[PDB]
C-alpha cells in the first residue's frame, strides 16, 4: 500500500486564479466566501492512484481513429506532446493525462451543447495515455474550434483543449486548458483572465513545434506541464 | 528567495467535463475501461456502503454539473494506489451529478483510521475534490460519518476548524437505501451551512 | 464603350513581391530574366470590366450554402468582410470580389491536390460578389486549415483565402493572399516572404473583428484592399 | 515626399486557383454565370477567330496549371466594359491551359485599332494578365497578328520594345484549325526567346 | 413602426464604472450581487424614441435666460457644445441631449439639496436640445462650481454637468458627467474613479474650445460623446 | 484584433437627477412640454393599465431617488418611436419614486406580443432602464405580467435565465386599483429576492 | 514558436579537403586504416562494378578537386553500419577526383531494394554527397542505374521529381571495363542538364 514519505509544496493562490472572479459569470455562485482551512500534509494527501495498470485501448491517445465512423475527421491535423515535470524539474513518469475538446467547429460532443455548428461524425474528442519512463506524454488530434457561449452578450473562448493531470498525489492533481499560440481571443477570455498574472497565463499557451511535426501529414504544438515540487520530508517530529 | 518553476494553473472543467472524464454521463459510448464510482467489488473486506449527495450553489440552487474524486483507506486503514479493475477495491474513484436530480452515488467500503504525520490517529475520512463548471480551481473537502462521534471530536483534523459549528458541515448522516446502509453528503459551495473547503 | 479617363498610380514593385523569390521554389523557372518594358498608360490598360450585369446566385457570397450537400460544413463559422478603396482612399463600388480557399482541414478541392486530410461534402471553397455602393464586400465562410506543401521539407502555408479584385480597370486587378492574425506560420512561409517588407506583409493579415461577428453563430474577420490610386488626367498633350 | 496609402501586395494565384476561376477546370460544377472563354457569340461583327498557345517555363517545360485574362477591343476598335452574357461580343474573357496538353484557347473576333494616348494608332492587339503557382505577381502582355506586319512596324508601343528581335515575341502566328482561322501565341516566361512583359 | 434592422456593438463593461465601486459608498447597497443575463438583439432593444416632434420652447438650450427672474445668473458664461457620434464615427442626427447641473457655488435648485451655498434666482439648471442634421448640439450656462457632499469626511466633487443621451435605440441611452480640462478635483473623485481605466476617464473630460467662444462675452468647452456603434444584420437566421 | 472609438463611459445619475428628467420632483416649474408618465391618452386602443413598484437597496430599503425609463409597444405589438404629446399612445415613458412613500407609477397599456429576431414570440413586457444616486451604470430589466402565466413559460427571454426561481422577479402581480386593473413591480438590486438585470 | 539549438553552419570544404579526408591525393602519406573507394572485397556477395564519374560547372569545365562521399545498401538491400576495413562489404565510402583527368572511381556491388518510410520500393541507388571549392554546403543526389529502366519507372524518389526529362539526369551509363560491368555517373553543377540535388 501507499506510503508518506513525501510533502509537496505549497501552491501559489494568487498564481492559480482566484475562486471569485465575476467577469466569468458562473464564478459568482460558485465560489466560497469562507477562507480555506489549512491543513498539514498526511498520507492522505501526500499519496494517489498509480494508473500503470490501467488497460488503454489502441487508439485511446489518437483522436483521428477513435471514433472512426467510417472515415477521417475533417480539420487541422495536430500532434500535442509535451513533458510533465514537478516544479523542481524533475520528470513526473507513469503520470495519467487526459485530455477533451470541441470539434474542428468548437461544437462539443455532449448532450448539453446546443451550438448551431454541426458535430463530426468521426470525431467523438477525448483521449488519455501514460507518461512514459521520461515524463513525456503525445496525442494526435484535430485542432478545436473556438466556441461562443452565453458569458456576456458576444463571449467567445479561444481554441482550448482540457487537460486533466493526476500526478504522484491527490495534492499534485490539475485539471487546466491549454491554448494555441497566437489565437487573438486568448486575451479576451474571460475564464483565460481568471489568472491575474499575465506570465501564469503563458504558462498555458502551447507553441507550435516544427520539429514535432509530420511533413505532408500534421503540425505540432509543445505544451509542458509543472506539478507541484516534491520533495522528501525533514526534520519532522523532532 | 528561492524560486522554484512555477505551477502549471488550474482553469475550470467546463461543463462539458463528462466528455473527457465521465464518458456515459455526456451521452457518449464508454472505453473497455474505466475510472468510475464502484470502489469495492462484492468481496471487499468491510463494511460496504452507499454514499450519495447533491452540491448547492451560493443561491441554494443545485449544480447539476458537479463532478467529484475521492480517495480513502480501505477498511484496514490502508492507501491502496495500485488502480486496477480486477482489485476487489480500489482507494480511487470518480462521480458526477445527474442532469435532473442533480444527484451523485458512490460504492465502496467505509475506511478504516489512518494516521496524520505526527502519529495522531484521524477519524474515518474520504478525501473529495470538486469540480465544475464556474469552479476556477478544485475544492478539497472530507468526509466524515456522523457514527464515529468519539473519532470525530478527537480528529487533529476537524479540530483544526476553529468554530466547531463549521465542523458539522463535514459530517454524513447516516440512513438506509433499499435496505442498505447509505450515508449523505451535501455540499453547499457558498454561503448559509458553506462547507469547510481545506489546502494543504 | 469605355473611355481613357483617368491614370492610375505607378506600382511599387520593391513592395510587391519580386519575381524572384527562390525560397518559393516553384518562382525560379517561373520569373522573367529580362526587365519589364514600361509603357505609357493608354486606353488598353486604363479600361476593363464592370460587373454589374453579371448574374449571382442567392448564394455566390456564402461558402455555408453553396456547396450545400445534405448538411452544414463542418470548421470555423466566420464573416470576412471589409472595404475596397484606392490609394488615394476612393471607395471601389460595385467592383468584383472573388475568393477560394481550403477546407477546415487545409484539403482543396480540386483535382490536383492529394494531401490526405479528407474533403468535407458539404464544402466548395468558392465565393463570389460585388462591392457595394459604399466599396464594402463580404463573404460567409469556413477558416481554412493550414496546408502542406512539397517546397522544403517541412513546410506548411499559414491558413489563407485566396483573393482577386477586379477594379476600375486591367491595370488595378490583383490576386493576393489573406492571412488570419496571430498565425504563427506567417512568419515561416516563403511565399509571405516573397514580400519583402514587413509592413507590406501586415496589409495581408486579416484583423479579428469580434463587432462584426453574429453572437453564438459566427466570428468575423477584416481585410481591407487598397487598389492603384486613380486620378484625371492633367497637362497632357500640351 | 508625399506618400498615398500602400496598394495590397500581390500574391501567387496558386496551383489550385481554378478552383475560384477556372470551376470545370478544377473538376468542380459550375455556377449558372462563369466568366469563360468564349468572348463572341457566332452573330458578333467582324472577323471570328481561334486563339490558341502554350506556356513555357524557364527549362522549356510546361507551365500546365497557367491562368489567363484577356482584354481586347472589339472589331470596330471599341472597349465594350459592360460584362453581360447576353451580348454579342465581350471585351474581357478567362482561359486555363489543360493539365494534360498544357494548351489554352480562346474564342473572339480580331480587334479594330484603337489610338494610344497621343492618338497615334496602335496595332491590333490582345491585351494578356498571365497568373500561376511561380508567379508572385501577374505578368503583362501582348498578343498581335502576323498578318498585321504593316500596323506593327508602325506600332507606338512595340517600338518601346529597344531590340527589335524581342518584337517578334508578341506576334502570333496565323494558321487553320478546322478550317476555321487561328492564331497561335506561345509564351516563354525565361531564357531563350523570352516573351517580352509589361509594367504600366 | 419601428423596424429591427440593426444591431449594437456590445457594451465593454469594464470601460464603464462596475456596479460596486465601494469608495463611492452608495454604491454598496445599491449594486447587483448576481450577474447580469445576457439576452440577444430583439425589437425590444434596437428600437427607441425619436424625439424630432417633442416641442422646445425658446430658451431649452439656455440656462443664460431659461430661468430669467429679472435679471442674468452670476458666474463663468460658457457655451458647452460637440458631436454626438457612434463607434464608427457615424454622426448620430436628431438625438434628444439633456443637461443638468449646480449654479456657479455648486447648489443646486433641488429641494434635497441643503449645501450652504445660495442659490441664484436667475439660474434654474436644465437644458435640452436634438442634435442637428450632422450630429453637433449646443447649450448656453453658468460653469458649475464644486460640491461636497456626504462620502467621506472631506469629499467635494470636480465641477460638473449632466448629460443624458437617447440615440437611435434604448441599447444606446446613456447618462453621464461631464468634467473640465485641468481641474484638480477630478483624480480625487470617487465617482470618477468608479471607471478603472484612466483613458476612460479622459472620455469625460471637456476641453476649452477657444475657437467657439464669444469674444468680450463668453467661453466654450467642447464635449464629444460617442455611442454604441450600430450596424445592419447580416446573415442571420440563415 | 478591430478596435473602434470606444463608448463614451457612464456614470450616475445623482440624487438630482429630477431637476434635468423630473422636473417638478425636484421642486421645479416644468416646461410646456414634458416626457412623463402618462403613455396612454383615453382613447387609445388596448386595455388600460395602472403600473406601480418600489425599489429596495441591498439592506431591503426604500430607494426614493429612482429614476425609471420604460419601452413598450402598443397593443399590436409594434412598436411606436415617433414620440409625440399629440399621440393617442407613445412607446415611452419616464417617472421616479415619490421620495416619501418611494412609490413610482406608469398609466398605460398592456403591451401586444413581439417576436425575437429568431421569430419566436416573446410574452408580453415592458423594458425598463433603472438610474439613481449609487448606481454606476443603468440597470435594464423587463416588467411581465402574471396574468400572462403561460405565454411567460415559453419566453425565449424568460428561458434564457437559468433558475426557475430567478424568473419569478421579472414577473408583475395584477391587483385592482380605483376599479381600474393594475400591476405592481417592486424591483430588488440586491441580495434576497434580487430581481434579474439584462445585459444587451 | 518552439526554437531548438541551431545547427552549426556549413562551409566548404577547400581545394585542400585531401589533406584530411583523402591523404594520397593531397601527396602526403597514409595512416594503416583509411576509410577510400573500395566498398567491397571479391568476396562480397552480389554483382561486383566499377562506377567512375566526372564533375562539371557551370562553364562546362572539369571540377578537379571533387570529393565524395558515398552511402548504399548490400546487395540484399539492408545497409550496413558497422564500418570495418575487415568487412567483406561497407555501405559506406569516400572518393575524389584525379586532378589531372578529373576522374573519380568507386569499386562496389549493385544495391539490393530498400523501401521507402511507407512501404513502396525504390529503385536500387547510391547515395551521393559531394563536396569541394566552391560548395558552401555539399549537394546530395542519387546515382540510379539505367539497367533498372523499369523500377526507375517507379521509383517514389524519382518520381517526385516535376519534370521527367530531370529524372534522367540521375540515371548512370551501363558500360564495360576491362571485362567488368561498369557504370558513368557525370554531374553537372550548373546549367544545361543540371543534376538533381536533393534536400532531406
Ligand atoms: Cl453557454
Ligand atoms: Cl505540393
Ligand atoms: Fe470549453
Ligand atoms: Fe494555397
Ligand atoms: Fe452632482
Ligand atoms: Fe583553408
Amino acid at each position: 500500500p501507499a506510503q508518506d514519505n513525501s510533502r509537496f509544496v505549497i501552491r501559489d493562490r494568487n498564481w492559480h486564479p482566484k475562486a471569485l472572479t465575476p467577469d466569468y459569470k458562473t464564478s459568482i455562485a460558485r465560489s466560497p466566501r469562507q477562507a480555506l482551512v489549512s491543513i498539514p500534509q498526511s498520507i492522505s494527501e501526500t499519496t494517489g492512484p498509480n494508473f500503470s495498470h490501467l488497460g488503454f485501448g489502441a487508439h485511446d491517445h489518437d483522436l483521428l481513429l477513435n471514433f472512426n465512423n467510417g472515415g477521417l475527421p475533417i480539420g487541422e491535423r495536430i500532434i500535442v506532446a509535451g513533458r510533465v515535470v514537478d516544479q523542481y524539474g524533475k520528470p513526473v513518469p507513469n503520470t495519467l493525462v487526459e485530455m477533451w475538446q470541441a470539434n474542428a467547429g468548437g461544437r462539443y460532443r455532449h448532450k448539453n451543447d446546443r451550438y448551431l455548428a454541426p458535430l463530426d461524425p468521426n470525431f467523438g474528442g477525448v483521449g488519455r495515455c501514460l507518461t512514459d519512463s521520461d515524463g513525456y506524454y503525445s496525442f494526435r488530434t484535430i485542432k478545436p474550434g473556438p466556441h461562443p457561449w452565453r458569458n456576456g452578450p458576444n463571449d467567445w473562448r479561444p481554441a482550448h483543449i482540457y487537460f486533466g493531470i493526476s500526478g504522484p498525489s491527490i495534492a499534485t492533481k490539475l485539471i487546466t486548458q491549454l491554448y494555441f499560440e497566437g489565437d487573438p481571443l486568448i486575451p479576451m477570455c474571460p475564464i483565460v483572465k481568471s489568472i491575474a498574472n499575465p506570465e501564469a497565463v503563458q504558462q498555458l499557451i502551447a507553441k507550435l513545434d516544427m520539429n514535432n511535426a509530420n511533413p505532408m501529414d500534421c503540425l505540432a504544438y509543445r505544451f509542458d506541464i509543472v506539478l507541484r515540487g516534491q520533495r522528501k520530508t525533514h526534520f519532522e517530529n523532532c | 528567495p528561492i524560486e522554484l518553476l512555477p505551477e502549471t494553473p488550474s482553469q475550470t472543467a467546463g461543463p462539458y467535463v463528462h466528455i473527457g472524464l465521465a464518458l456515459e454521463a455526456a451521452g457518449n459510448p464508454t472505453r473497455d475501461q474505466e475510472i468510475w464510482n464502484r470502489l469495492a467489488k462484492p468481496d471487499a473486506p468491510g463494511e460496504h456502503i452507499l454514499l450519495l449527495g447533491q452540491v448547492y450553489d451560493g443561491n441554494g440552487h443545485l449544480v447539476r454539473d458537479s463532478f467529484l474524486e475521492v480517495w480513502q483507506a480501505d477498511a484496514n486503514g490502508e492507501y491502496q494506489d495500485a488502480y486496477n479493475l480486477e482489485n476487489a477495491f480500489n482507494s480511487f474513484g470518480r462521480t458526477a451529478t445527474t442532469f435532473d436530480a442533480g444527484e451523485w452515488t458512490l460504492h465502496t467500503v467505509k475506511p478504516g483510521v489512518v494516521n496524520n504525520a505526527a502519529g495522531v490517529p484521524m477519524a474515518p475520512h474520504i478525501n473529495i475534490s470538486l469540480f465544475a463548471r464556474g469552479i476556477n480551481i478544485h475544492l478539497h473537502t472530507r468526509l466524515y460519518f456522523d457514527d464515529e462521534a468519539q473519532a470525530n471530536a478527537k480528529c487533529p483534523v476537524l479540530n483544526l476548524i476553529e468554530q466547531p459549528q463549521r465542523r458539522e458541515t463535514l459530517i454524513a448522516k447516516r440512513c438506509e437505501v433499499d435496505g442498505k446502509t447509505a450515508y449523505r453528503f451535501d455540499i453547499r459551495i457558498q454561503g448559509e451551512g458553506e462547507t469547510v473547503f481545506f489546502d494543504f
